[PDB]
């Protein structure tokens, strides 16, 4: 059978809001 | 739970003591607070500069 | 044409359910170490910090004595292979007492009062290897095809 | 110049403290005999009043049996000798089941599910004469050079 | 008190990432079967439908004969351990003909223009047992701890 909870997984979840993006200098 | 100390990703740096049979060594000191501040500086490639000791 | 009404019953009990409001008691200072824990199966206690004061635990296994059975939350666990379950490395609910509804892999039965026979993957069984001093609490039931089993717990 | 802040500690335990709030049960109809009882060691009982109901305890000794042990309380003790004792003639609190925490007279640390063994003046040993039916907790700490450890107490 | 300004270069390689812009062949009719396929490594072909028209691929294993190689796709790709993958029962992309990047177990540069020997899970090796008819490009590269290579493929 399943025998699960009420809440799924993604409903308790946090994103965060900003991005992280790698630097490479021109010269 | 990772400490400060403990992450496996910070940079560290073996030094020579400070402070060794009671006298001072400011020379060493300095030396290695710039080493420290040049290598903060270097390994972000000038993206990222030191604020805070 | 002529009414027609139906009727259904539910079913009594879940895996790792507190089965009555008898005296009962918790522990909620316990860490799962190195792996997961199935709720409704006993759990054994490895090491307790001296100073901390948690308490690491983890699945039964050969050689060893149970401490309790994990229950039901539906806070603190997780869904894995569509069950409930608690991931490692993190905080578990462990009664220590009083009536609990727990997996079983016989197939009759049991008689009431007698004591508890476990395996050693930590699921009730007849005829098992380790010896406990919880008793049976007059319960047996199916659920979906899921075998269920009333267990009363002492303090160690 | 440069500021500075400090990081210190508390302890964690003193003697004759309840450790946890699960399912501790304290007898409050006892009387005290035949001397000073120390807070934080085991007493036994003499005599069970018949009609009256109040128990007589005093401090432990050879060849007897432990029934509870003295928990802390800043109105039912006096001070002497610089810690907290309960004087004769006058009502003691006495845990039966729970977890506190007793005066140590070892040097190393206990295993947890372990019988414990006192001494004959009712403070922890771990090889004693005085064999009870309590277990170790696994709680271990020291304050100010006065050992403690933490019990977990059964009911006679 | 000076100013100062830094260089760093782009990495030119990725596993299943087509090279260039030659003439190249891309199977998308096919579908996954009996298990999942890595980007980046050799597939065979089990059957093809007569009718229908799909063929039907998987991983290579002993004693078989690649057909093709797997290629990067931002959306038919499954994200798992940490790598682009191609789940059962899904579309998959083929790579026929042109210049590619391969997962490599070597560790010398190759020749231009030898023969590709893949070893038994569909990963180029210098010493493998499985023989191709493909050939090496004299692309040579190495991404943080992984080692690729480019193999030029023609149709079977």
């Amino acid at each position: 059978a399943a025998t699960m909870g009420i809440w799924t997984a993604q409903e308790l979840h946090r994103i965060k809001s900003q991005s992280y993006e790698e630097d490479y200098p021109v010269g | 739970i990772v400490s400060v100390f403990n992450h496996p990703n910070i940079t560290k740096i073996t030094s020579g003591k400070w402070i060794d049979a009671s006298t001072m060594k400011p020379e060493t000191a300095e030396a290695e607070l710039t080493q420290a501040i040049e290598t903060i500086e270097t390994i972000t490639r000038g993206q990222h500069r030191a604020t805070n000791i | 044409q002529i009414n027609a009404s139906y009727q259904r019953d539910m079913a009594i009990a879940l895996p790792g359910m507190v089965a009555d409001t008898s005296k009962y008691n918790i522990d909620g200072a316990c860490v799962v170490n190195e792996g997961d824990v199935l709720v409704g199966a006993a759990v054994q206690v490895v090491q307790a910090q001296a100073v901390d004061g948690h308490k690491l635990v983890k699945a039964l296994t050969t050689g060893t004595t149970p401490y309790g059975v994990a229950i039901r939350s539906h806070w603190q666990t997780v869904n894995a292979q569509n069950q409930m379950i608690y991931e490692d490395g993190g905080a578990i609910n462990v009664m220590t007492s009083g009536r609990v509804w727990m997996l079983s892999k016989s197939t009759e039965a049991p008689t009431f009062g007698s004591a508890v026979k476990l395996d050693v993957d930590g699921q009730e069984k007849s005829d098992g290897t380790i010896e406990t001093t919880w008793t049976y609490a007059g319960g047996w039931t199916k659920y979906k095809d899921i075998q269920l089993v009333e267990v009363q717990l002492h303090q160690l």
